[PDB]
């Protein structure tokens, strides 16, 4: 990459050399540009190059745009509350989920204000989730980031334990990818609190800061993070093990070092709290993510574990590590877990591996979990509408919508919410008028929603994928 | 000795029937139909 | 304010199991109960480590019943061979009706919510542990306080909400203002599944033991003369059974208790069978001598 | 006492609580956990129903020397029999691995408890093969023909496995394997028989090598071992024996129906070709008529 600019250097003239950078950014890995930097600032190069590649240009200019091209349908908002009250925890939920990603990108306080009675009904882990909520909505504009969160990040409330936590979540959010500077701010509070977590009031706080700096460290891999990570882990806390668990992988991403898939290897047998132990199962694979055939030793050992919690994330080690290889040893282990495997998790599992084998190559796709929608296991089939969205999420391939209609209706309902969810998944912002069928189902959900004969679970999944739908 | 060559036979009739049957449906099912 | 509040899951070992059906067997349909001794982890694993059982009395399950010159002096036999552990709620059988908490039994677990709040009350129906089915259910009071207030929504929070809903009526009345229904889950070692696996020292001889060879002259000479019973209504069937309306088919030639499917079901079981016999008999005779 | 113990049958309960009760007692690395057993006897066929754990402390030098405490036994026994008092005290639990000479002064204890031999019954928890991990052994006093006076001996007795129907159902809810003890369809037994044969050749293989280690390294010749091989070699299969010919005759029966129910089915199907080909034909119609229908919709 460096020798690339040493020729532009000698021809040197200003769109030239910045319509290379814009090219180069959007495409590259985040280490990739990272050692760049350091190389051309020993080169000497103008720091407008360096400058495009801090990428503080492109987060402005997609403020501007979203900003001026965001059109608001407001008849949700007004219409999520009414249908679904929010007393109820699981309806909270789904509408506030539904509302952060209608309001992508830029600052909206309109559904706050409007549904302040809405917000009141909020406790417990629903008010968290509606924290972090709003800091989707303030992704973005980064400067502004800390300011509009200040009033509940830490130390200024003191209401609820739930709010503390879930403004330091979602504070990452913002920052992943810039969020080097914004790492320091979390760690402070990570490293008081390293041993005793086994305060209640203590581990609800630090929840919401183990998922933060997992998102802002994103792929650095600061074994300064690493390490302060380790130290909750041990102390064996409920709920805070998980993220901790997710935080490491996430900050770790892709090195793969053979310590660190070790220790939290051995640490996933001593631990008997369900959720740190399959939290770690998928830890382990979000570290081997992209590392093809030096992760195949892990891979024989987790399959072989009887564990229900070690072939949960076993199916998911495959699955990141040939991300995007059509890699026929991955394809066949995939489909003979996922049929011959009693457990029901790890069933669901593996046909959900599959999009992600298969995101490079989403032509023969249909017809392979053709077969498995096919399959009336009732956890199949829900896995295989997780399964579409992934593979087919960016394009309209026509047979993949026609699969997922017996699935829409099916009786089992959690089939039922995921297949809702699947459907807006694959056709995210596909217009109406060039195809019909969109408007269809998305009146399908209303109608849902508007059913009383249905249970809450049908309902949840059919608002958010109006959501995901009219997004940002 | 003489049941032996029955018994084989039947088998090979069995192959020739399993295959012709399922290879038309094939070709139908794939084409557009009512 | 406080936790979470999903009720926890009831993790029932292998033994716990074992015991509490063999228990309520004995004593039917007379009502049996004891307590449940385990260990409180997470926020909503509760693993049932073991139970033991209290002498039944003539008043059944009452707080009068729960005993505690027995239970006191049971955990200290207990504790000597170092099995003790916490007590972590208690079970006790209803044969006679459903799986619900009667108004006795919501005053019964009330008392066991002052060690621990979080204590279950686990019915088991042991009349209907002769089907494959082992009903069983797991309950924990809610508190009326949370209902009159319509705080109830913090209990039911982030969870798949596969609920068990059998049982309605006065049953289910009841279950709702006052106690909450959660999910059971059997997690056993693959130590303590081998060991049940495991059966005879004859059964991996088996195969050179053999069938009395009078009842496989019976059998050969059943399968013969069966088929031709229903092979008589297959012919009647395709003299005709080619015109139209499916249903109206199946009555006029009797293609309902289908026989081509039934004779082909019949021919091949027994066809699969006798490749077996042979095969046994001359590995024995060969093998031996 | 009593004579009668021909058959043990055991609870998997039992087993099942002799493992668990191994680690809760915390005993590892050959350090012994007795425990009792409760059930039935006086009765041909002795069913043992369930057990307890005891506290057992066992010195590591010397297996002559050891702890137990008698007065717990009666103490927690009473409470039990409240619950049950079908149950009696029939004998105890050794947790394996495997027997000692020791143990006849140790059954000797318990007999003064109880009113019946006790049982001595080794519940081995290694669990080393697929096998039943039980072997049972009474302790019986007996005049040897040798010249011996009186010996004091543990002779093995059959242990099977039987369940109650509660028992039975617990054992089902638990698994969860496809099995393959079930010898059930063709392929299971395909196995079944192969597996036997193996199972037969390490099991001879045993006794061969054992019968060069008597007459060259010295271990006793024990005489009921070779007095029961003699039956072995009496009533081995003979050939020319008209009995020959009779399993020939059996022979052409099994082969005979073998095909006439292999041309059966060949029939079956074959309505079923029927039957694939109509409907393949009728299908041409509506392939070409569908056409049609496709130009007024475009």
């Amino acid at each position: 990459a460096l020798q690339l600019f040493k020729k532009l250097k000698e021809e040197n003239d200003e769109g030239l050399s910045a319509q290379i950078a814009f090219d180069l950014v959007s495409s590259a890995s985040q280490q990739l540009l990272e050692i760049l930097v350091t190389e051309l600032t020993a080169q000497g190069y103008d720091p407008a190059l360096l400058n495009i590649l801090s990428g503080l240009p492109t987060c402005d200019y997609y403020n501007t745009f979203l900003l001026n091209n965001k059109n608001i349908d407001i008849g949700l908002l007004n219409k999520s509350k009414s249908s679904l009250d929010g007393k109820f925890s699981l309806f909270h939920t789904a509408v506030s989920v539904a509302n952060g990603f209608m309001h992508a990108g830029t600052t909206d306080n309109s559904f706050i204000k409007a549904n302040l009675p809405w917000l009141g009904k909020a406790q417990n882990w629903a008010k968290f989730t509606a924290t972090a909520s709003l800091g989707v909505i303030h992704k973005g504009n980064l400067l502004e980031g800390k300011k509009v969160m200040a009033p509940y990040l830490p130390g200024s409330r003191a209401s609820s334990r739930f709010i503390k936590g879930g403004s330091l979540y979602g504070l990452g959010l913002i920052y992943a990818g810039f969020g080097r500077d914004t790492t320091d701010y979390l760690k402070n509070i990570i490293v008081e609190n390293s041993g005793t977590s086994g305060d209640e009031d203590v581990d609800v706080l630090l929840h919401g800061a183990s998922l933060g700096i997992g998102l802002a460290a994103m792929g650095s891999a600061n074994i300064e993070v690493y390490e302060a990570l380790k130290e909750v882990l041990y102390n064996d806390s409920a709920t805070s093990g998980e993220a901790a668990a997710l935080g490491m992988g996430l900050c770790m991403l892709g090195t793969g070092k053979p310590e660190a898939i070790h220790d939290m290897f051995t640490y996933s047998q001593e631990t008997q709290h369900g959720n740190i132990t399959r939290g770690l199962a998928v830890g382990l694979a979000l570290i081997n993510y992209g590392r093809q055939e030096l992760a195949d030793d892990l891979i024989t050992k987790m399959l072989a574990s009887d564990e229900s919690l070690l072939r949960y994330g076993g199916a998911f080690t495959i699955a990141l590590a040939y991300a995007g290889t059509g890699n026929n040893s991955a394809v066949k282990r995939l489909l003979h877990v996922a049929v011959s495997d009693s457990n029901d998790d790890v069933r669901r599992a593996a046909v959900i591996a599959l999009g992600f084998v298969l995101l490079r190559d989403y032509t023969t796709v249909p017809r392979i979990v053709q077969l498995l929608s096919k399959s009336h296991n009732a956890h199949v089939r829900c896995g295989t509408a997780f399964a579409l969205g992934i593979a087919c999420a960016g394009k309209g391939l026509q047979s993949a919508i026609d699969v997922l209609d017996p699935l829409t209706k099916d009786p089992v309902d959690f089939v039922r919410q995921a297949a809702m969810i699947a459907l807006s998944m694959i056709l995210i912002q596909q217009t109406e008028k060039l195809n019909p069928q969109v408007a269809d189902i998305n009146k399908n959900f209303l109608s849902v929603i508007t059913n009383k004969h249905q249970e809450g679970l049908a309902k949840f999944g059919a608002c958010v994928a109006q959501g995901i739908m009219n997004a940002g | 000795q003489v049941f032996d060559e029955r018994i084989k036979f039947a088998n090979q009739l069995h192959d020739e029937y399993l295959v012709s049957m399922r290879y038309p449906e094939d070709k139908k099912t794939q084409q557009n139909e009512k | 304010t406080g936790r979470d509040d999903t009720k926890e899951t009831v993790y029932i070992s292998s033994i716990a199991l074992l015991k509490m059906l063999k228990h309520g067997r004995a004593g039917v349909p007379m009502e049996v109960m004891g307590l449940m001794l385990g260990e409180f982890v997470d926020d909503y694993t509760v693993n049932v480590v073991d139970v033991f059982a209290m002498p039944q009395s003539g008043t059944g399950v009452s707080v009068e019943a729960v005993d505690d010159v027995f239970q006191a002096k049971m955990m200290d036999m207990l504790k000597q061979t170092g099995r003790d552990q916490m007590v972590v709620g208690w079970y006790h059988s209803h044969p006679g009706f459903g799986c619900w908490l009667s108004s006795v039994d919501v005053n019964t677990q009330k008392s066991f919510e002052q060690l621990n709040s979080r204590a279950v009350a686990v019915v088991v129906d042991p009349i209907q542990s002769v089907k494959g089915k082992v009903v069983i259910d797991a309950f924990r009071l809610i508190d009326t306080g949370a209902l009159i207030n319509n705080l109830e929504p913090r209990q039911t929070t982030s969870n798949t909400g596969l609920l068990n809903k059998a049982n309605i009526q006065a049953l289910i009345h009841g279950l709702n203002r006052h106690y909450y229904s959660l999910n059971i889950d059997y997690h056993k070692t693959a130590k303590e599944t081998k060991m049940l696996m495991n059966l005879h020292k004859e059964q991996w001889q088996s195969g050179l033991k053999m069938y009395d060879y009078e009842e496989k002259e019976e059998s050969n000479l059943a399968a013969t003369k069966s088929m031709v019973k229903i092979a008589e209504q297959y012919s009647k069937r395709i003299e005709e059974e080619k015109e139209l309306t499916e249903e109206e088919l199946k009555t006029r030639y009797v293609g309902r208790q289908d026989p081509k499917k039934h004779l082909s079901e019949t021919a091949d079981e027994t066809l699969e069978n006798n490749i077996v016999s042979v095969l046994t008999a001359g590995v024995n005779s060969v093998a031996i001598k | 006492m009593s004579l009668q113990h021909e058959k043990v049958t055991i609870a998997p309960l039992v087993l099942l609580s002799a493992l668990d009760h191994y680690e809760r007692t915390q005993t590892k690395e050959n350090k012994r956990c007795v425990g009792v057993i409760l059930g039935d006897a006086n009765s041909s066929t002795i069913r043992v129903t369930n057990s307890f754990a005891l506290p057992f402390e066992e010195d590591e030098k010397n297996s002559d020397v050891w702890f137990l405490d008698h007065n717990y036994i009666e103490n927690m026994n009473e409470m039990c029999k409240k619950i049950n008092a079908k149950e009696k005290l029939i004998g105890w639990y050794h947790s394996g691995p495997k027997l000692r000479a020791s143990d006849l002064k140790i059954n000797e204890l318990f007999k003064k408890y109880t009113q019946n031999n006790p049982l001595l019954l080794i519940v081995d928890v290694k669990q080393q093969g697929v096998g039943l991990p039980t072997d049972a052994y009474v302790a019986i006093e007996q005049v040897k023909d040798d010249g011996t006076s009186t010996e004091k001996t543990f002779l093995h007795l059959p242990c099977t496995i039987e369940a109650e129907e509660a028992e039975e159902i617990g054992v089902e809810h638990l698994l969860r394997d496809v099995r393959d003890q079930a010898a059930g369809g063709l392929s299971i037994r395909l196995t079944n028989q192969l597996k036997s044969l193996k199972g037969l050749q390490s099991k001879l293989k045993d006794v061969v090598e054992y019968l060069d280690k008597v007459i060259n390294k010295e271990l006793p010749i024990n005489h009921t071992i070779l007095g029961k091989l003699q039956d072995v070699f009496n009533l081995l299969p003979n050939l020319g024996t008209p009995d020959d010919d009779e399993i020939d005759v059996e022979n052409h029966d099994r082969i005979n129906i073998s095909n006439n129910l292999q041309k059966a089915l060949t029939v079956k199907t074959n309505d079923e070709l029927m039957v694939i080909y109509i409907s393949n034909l009728v299908r041409s119609i509506i392939a070409f008529d569908d056409l049609i229908e496709n130009k007024i919709q475009n």
